């Protein structure tokens, strides 16, 4: 970002010149200014809720009570699960 | 194991009460009596079972004049004070 050596206002790029709108100053130096914003998609993928464990007993399963997709596989033979958000115990 | 004679007695004795109770209760009673195994069953047992079922149904009927709206409101609203908590509501 550059400022006029005389008026003190900022200089904007016009063609090959940077011109001060208030005083008409010009220069041979061009500096490009951009504003870059980043968007994060860490948790925006499509969820598939099959009661399969990822690490330990942590499985992905939809809770009938609150609707969270975090569960703990309490018992494999009974397909018994427990919600990690509201402690609800259910079967899927 | 219920022989055909006792089964016929059961079917005959169950057809004279079809108008005395609801149809679903009659079906449930018929389905339950046919599953009795391991016990030597008797006609007097069938008579007692059917009479007790009819009497038990008759004893459970609501009484005219009941303020059922207030009772329903109190039965629905009272557990509302006992509730202690996508994240649906
Ligand atoms: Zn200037
Ligand atoms: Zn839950």
């Amino acid at each position: 970002m550059r400022f006029c050596p005389k008026c003190g206002s900022f200089l904007k790029v016009k063609g090959n010149k940077m011109v001060c709108s208030k005083c008409g100053y010009s220069d041979h130096d061009v500096e490009k200014v951009i504003l870059k914003e980043n968007v994060a998609h860490e948790n925006d993928k499509t969820i598939i809720a099959d009661g399969e464990t990822i690490e330990g007993r942590v499985a992905i399963s939809l809770c009938p009570r609150c609707g969270s997709v975090r569960a703990i596989l309490l018992n494999k033979k009974k397909r018994l699960y427990r919600c990690m958000t509201c402690n609800f115990v259910y079967n899927i | 194991m219920i022989d055909e004679k006792l089964k016929g007695y059961i079917d005959k004795r169950l057809n004279e009460i079809k108008d005395k109770i609801p149809d679903k209760l009659h079906e449930d009673l018929r389905a339950a009596i046919m599953d009795i195994n391991g016990v030597e069953l008797t006609e007097e047992d069938i008579d007692r079972i059917i009479d007790l079922t009819i009497r038990e149904y008759q004893q459970s009927l609501i009484e005219p004049g009941e303020a059922i709206g207030v009772v329903t409101a109190q039965s629905v609203g009272e557990p509302g004070t006992q509730m202690t908590l996508l994240n649906v509501t």
